[PDB]
Parts: C-alpha cells; structure tokens; sequence
C-alpha cells in the first residue's frame, strides 16, 4: 500500500494439511 | 509403480529438497488448493522435471452449490491445463456442523440424503477438467450405511473414481472394525493410492490420521495385500508433521521393497 | 452422531458422553487451542486465558452468538476476552490479528492475493496478510503504521469491532466499507 513503512511478523501455525491434530 | 509424496506448503520445503538429493521421488502430489496464486513456473522449478498430481483439501463442495465452486473450477482448471496433473482428487468431508465451522475436517454421514450428496458429487466433479477421485475416509466412529455401499454408489452412478488411501482404511477397521476386505471389490478398479502413518488418541482410544510417524508392518503387509489384487499405478507416500528427511526416506524404501 | 458434533460446537452442554466420544470431541476442540496459544506467546501473561476449560467457555460463547470459528476464530478470541475482562493488553491484540491474517492466507480460495483487517483500538494500524506467490516462498503477514484508515474507522466502525477487506492484491488501501 502507499505508506510502504512495513514490518513483516512471524506467525507459528500451519498451512491446511490432511494430516489430523493429535 | 511410481511412488511420490505430498507436497501442501512450505514448512516441508527443507525436508523435501533433502529427499531430492538422497532417494528417487517419482512424482509429487501437491495439495493443490495450498498454490492458487503460486507462480505456476516457480511450481515447475522446484518440480525439476517430476510429474506431479493434485489433491484438494478444502474445496468443501458439500456444503456448497454448484455456482459458489465456479470460481474455484476456474482456476484449479488453469492450474491442470498448465501442469497436466496424473490425476485430480478431493475428499469427502465435513467443515461445518448447524453453521459452525470445524476445526478438523470430520467424516460425512453416508446414509443421510445420500442421494443429494451423490449429486453434489457429480455437480463438482463436472467443474473440473479431468476424472475426479474421491479419497476414503480414516473412520473413527460407525454409522449405518457403510463407506464401502457410500463408494460403490459413487462409481455406479456417477463418473468419479477411487482414490484409495491404504493407512485411512487400516485406521477405519481398528476404529470401527470396517474389514479392509470390503474394500477390495473396489480396490480392483483403483490404481492410485496413499499410504502414511498414525498416532494413537489419549487413552488409545482410536487411532489419529496425523500423517506423522513412519508406516507399520501391519500396514505395509495391507499394501503387499494391495498389490496382490491390484495394479499400483502410482502411491504417494504421505507426510505432514515431524519432517525428519531420515523417516520419510524410511517409508519411501519400506513401501518400494514391500513390492519388489 | 450428531451428539458428538453438537459438543464439538457447544461443549458445555452437560449431556453425558462415552470416554471415546468425549476424548475425541476434546481433541476437535484441542486442534482449535492450540493454533491460537502456539501462534500467540503473549497470552502467557494471563494464564486464566490458557486453560483448556477456559477455551471450551469460549467456543461455547461462540455457539451461542454464532461468532465465526473460521479463520476468524482469532478474531472471535479478541472479542470474548473483551466481553468477559475490563481490559487485555494490546500485544494479544496484534497477536491475534497476526494470526487471523495468517490463517486467512491458507482458508481463502479464491485469486485474491491480501486480506487487511483493523480494530477501532489501533485506528493508526493497518494489519495484512499476502498469500504465497511463489512456490518456496512463505506467506506474508504485515503490520503497517498510517493514518489512511484512521478516518474510516472512527466514523464507520462502532467499537469493540474488527473490520476486513480482501483485495485483489496489496498495491492500494481498501476503498470500500469492509466487514463488520
Ligand atoms: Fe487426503
Ligand atoms: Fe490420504
Ligand atoms: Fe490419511
């Protein structure tokens, strides 16, 4: 966007997987 | 056979650039609804020349009409067209419960509206360019109409086919006492196959899909089953958590020698 | 059965299960925990709000204001934890919107590439997430100081509310009322 003055962050989660949560 | 792996995002990148290099990856089957805005070359760069075929998770077209997945049709159909996937999948699952949405995607309840389920089916399997399979359900809880009759009743009367994942079968006899007998009826008409580890609930009280441990014997003597009764066209051997390149590696060699 | 389903969505109800259906309802809900306490250290700060019981209360409160559990499930968080304390720090606010804009990226189906999202807390703050555009590349979840929005939100947006936009890409502020 026009004020380019931006911090990227981490987030810790996962993409969509088949796998289930246990 | 052609035996692959799954391929949903980034996390595994590391882990699957290791398997590159140390083991023979005859084709990747990307969780394609992961890549709708990926670069379609950056897709075929890190391919390197591998076949790949498509596997979508959250389509969720049962809970959809025919016009909501117009949009989505469109573009999984520019993603065939431009990396001519072996095959095309998706599942039959449950995401919402009274409008709710679930965190985990839960099994359908075959005998309920079968009929209107059967039509969502052929709705969104007319939208996509290709022959839709439809992967089986890692039971955890029975119900009255088995997923064997649900199946048979989806390649009688419509034109998908079978996707059949050989560790979700294991995990639905051990959870419901569904016989993996049932399936082979059907097996006989499939010739693409999954297969991947579990963990067992708290309490052991079922057995999880995690996609998260290496594959046990007596899964692996259900594929040499498999492989008696059926040709094994290709069988991607999954993978979703604790990316060890050592463990993965280990399946893949274990599901090779099993049929030699 | 729909028993077990129900006490997915509703938990509370006291209705008795089996141990079987009652662990596996309990992990449903668990997967749900989870992804907010791992993707939101900050809630450390008030373990009250880390407890299992207290997050089946919250989906509970969920069910009974049909608050989205969707990638929004973050967002609903924020707004529970106003509605039952006088006051939450705002770094579990940002956290929340950084998790809510990440997990829009992976439940988002369509060509658009940019989710936004603002609350009336943070007027000069504009929070994002950008899909994966490229195959090895992660997606982008951005915060970004500017005053563009600060207008529109405390003539437009009642408080106590999050508003978001999905755009086609992350060239041009939203111009449009958004959601909520
Ligand atoms: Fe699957
Ligand atoms: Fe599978
Ligand atoms: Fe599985």
């Amino acid at each position: 966007m026009k004020n380019d003055k931006k911090v990227v962050v981490k987030v810790k989660d996962k993409e969509m997987t088949c796998g289930a949560f246990n | 056979m052609n035996v692959g792996v799954n391929w949903s995002g980034q996390r595994e990148l590391p882990c699957i650039n290791q398997l590159f290099l140390t083991r023979d990856i005859d084709f990747v089957e990307l969780l394609i609804d992961n890549f709708l805005t990926t670069d379609v070359d950056s897709i075929k760069a890190f391919l390197a020349g591998r076949p790949c075929a498509f596997h979508i998770m959250n389509s969720q077209f049962l809970h959809k009409d025919e016009r909501e997945l117009l949009a989505m049709a469109k573009i999984i159909n520019k993603l065939i067209h431009s990396l001519q996937p072996i095959y095309i999948s998706d599942h039959i699952g449950k995401f919402y419960h009274r409008g709710q949405a679930l965190p985990q995607m839960l099994e359908v309840d075959y005998g309920l509206q079968t009929h209107s389920t059967i039509k969502k089916v052929k709705a969104w399997s007319s939208l996509l360019d290709g022959k839709l399979l439809l992967e089986n359900y890692p039971s955890i809880f029975p119900q009255d109409m088995s997923q064997i009759d649900f199946f048979k009743r989806i390649l009688e009367e419509t034109y998908c086919g079978l996707l059949f994942d050989i560790s979700n079968a294991f995990i639905a006899e051990v959870n419901i006492k569904q016989s993996r007998t049932s399936w082979f009826d059907l097996i006989k008409h499939c010739q693409h196959f999954h297969i991947a580890g579990f963990e067992n609930a708290p309490d052991n009280q079922f057995l999880v899909d995690t996609h998260s441990q290496c594959i046990e014997e007596p899964v692996l003597s259900f594929l040499q089953e498999v492989n008696n009764a059926t040709s094994i066209a290709t069988i991607s051997v999954e993978r979703d958590e604790n990316f060890d390149v050592s463990d993965w590696a280990l399946d893949i060699d274990n599901v090779r020698n099993r049929v030699s | 059965m729909e028993e077990i389903l129900d006490r997915i969505i509703n938990p509370l109800s006291a209705k008795p299960l089996t141990k079987k259906e009652h662990i596996y309802t309990s992990l449903v809900l668990q997967s749900s925990q989870s992804l907010i306490l791992s993707a939101c250290p900050s809630l450390q700060s008030q373990r009250q709000f880390c407890s299992f019981e207290y997050h089946q209360q919250f989906i509970d409160w969920c069910f009974f204001n049909k608050k989205r559990t969707d990638w929004c499930l973050a967002l609903s968080f924020y707004q529970y934890l106003s509605y039952k304390n006088e006051q939450v720090s705002v770094e579990i606010l940002k956290e929340l919107i950084h998790l809510a804009c990440s997990q829009w990226t992976y439940a988002d189906k369509s060509t658009n590439q940019t989710v936004v999202i603002c609350h009336t807390r943070l007027p000069s703050m504009v929070f994002g997430g950008n899909k994966s555009l490229f195959a090895q590349e992660f997606r982008e979840v951005f915060l970004l100081e500017t005053e563009q929005l600060k207008p529109f939100i405390q003539s437009h947006v009642p408080d106590g509310y999050f508003v978001y936009w999905i755009l086609r890409d992350d060239s041009e502020y939203p111009s449009t009322m958004g959601e909520k």
